[PDB]
């Protein structure tokens, strides 16, 4: 038995890792299907299981020596991907937790540390005209970037007035290049409602941001990519209609 | 006979208002039982006469 060697099998997907930290269970609470006492919709939901509950590789950013960090908004990342997104479009109501496996590996002569974090209801603010006298709002491509994700305007402030200096409150996991090469976060369905639109509302936001900068000598590898992988758990859909998008 | 029968049987003067319906307790909204598919002839809830 060991702590750093792990394997994650969901549906027909499988992730292996030999240099990891222990798995974080979000808020000390495993993802679950919705009870008959929490639910309110009378429709009999579809629980497609294997077809949608599986790992998805959606993006791969290049961690350069001077990067501000990126973020993704869930579950807008999958809405056009796979047979999960198909159910999320034909339906009004959706419910699921995720199994995020951020991954980034380098040599032993590289250094740097990422900060993987899952911040629920990550509302994004705008630079108010530089001076503070403009009630502007972010475009659709900033609040719902989707596949490619979005680069932070400023990383210190989390583009919302809140400090990254205390982001390790909500479920997080560091990727420190000298110890681990991947992070794994399991979150349950975090919402005040038993179901939600999945298109309009975004349950949380994945914040992949470096705090200690990537550095390396004149070695033989300067291209160090971070890759994002996720997998819906206990997925439920209700309120069937026509195919609707963004 | 004595007395006349159409007075003996007669329901004239029946006091209590005959109730066609009684009231049931409803503290909570009605719960919803689980349902499955049904493909039958004769059992037809949707069809009604207003």
């Amino acid at each position: 038995y060991s702590d750093r060697v792990a394997q994650l099998t969901i549906g027909n997907s499988t992730i292996t890792t030999q240099e990891a930290a222990n798995i974080i269970v979000g808020y000390g609470e495993w993802p679950s299907y919705c009870s008959d006492s929490d639910a309110t919709a009378v429709d009999k939901p579809t629980r497609p299981d294997v077809s949608v509950n599986r790992f998805y590789t959606l993006d791969t950013k290049l961690w350069e020596k001077s990067s501000k960090g990126w973020y993704w908004k869930f579950p807008d990342v999958l809405t056009e991907t796979g047979v999960f997104g198909q159910n999320a479009q034909f339906h009004y109501l959706y419910r699921s937790g995720f199994c995020i496996h951020v991954q980034c590996n380098a040599s032993k002569f590289h250094q740097g540390a990422l900060l993987v974090a899952v911040l629920p209801e990550y509302v994004i603010g705008t630079v108010a005209g530089g001076t503070g006298t403009e009630d502007s709002h972010p475009p659709y491509k900033q609040t719902q970037p989707g596949a490619d994700g979005f680069e932070l305007q400023h990383p210190y402030v989390l583009d919302a007035g809140i400090p990254i200096s205390q982001l390790t409150v909500c479920p997080h996991q560091w990727i420190n290049l000298r110890t681990n090469n991947c992070a794994t976060i399991i979150v349950p369905y975090i919402n005040a409602l038993p179901f939600d639109s999945a298109l309009n509302h975004c349950n949380f936001g994945l914040l992949v941001v470096p705090i200690s900068p990537l550095d390396y000598d004149q070695g033989a590898t300067p291209v160090i990519p971070i890759t994002i992988t996720l997998a819906p758990m206990c997925s439920e859909f209700a309120g069937l209609r026509q195919a609707v998008t963004q | 006979g004595d007395r006349v029968a159409d007075v003996i049987e007669s329901s004239i003067g029946d006091s209590v208002s005959r109730a066609l319906t009684h009231a049931l307790p409803a503290p909570t909204g009605q719960n919803t039982q689980v349902s499955s598919h049904r493909l039958d002839t004769g059992k037809v809830p949707a069809l009604q006469a207003a």
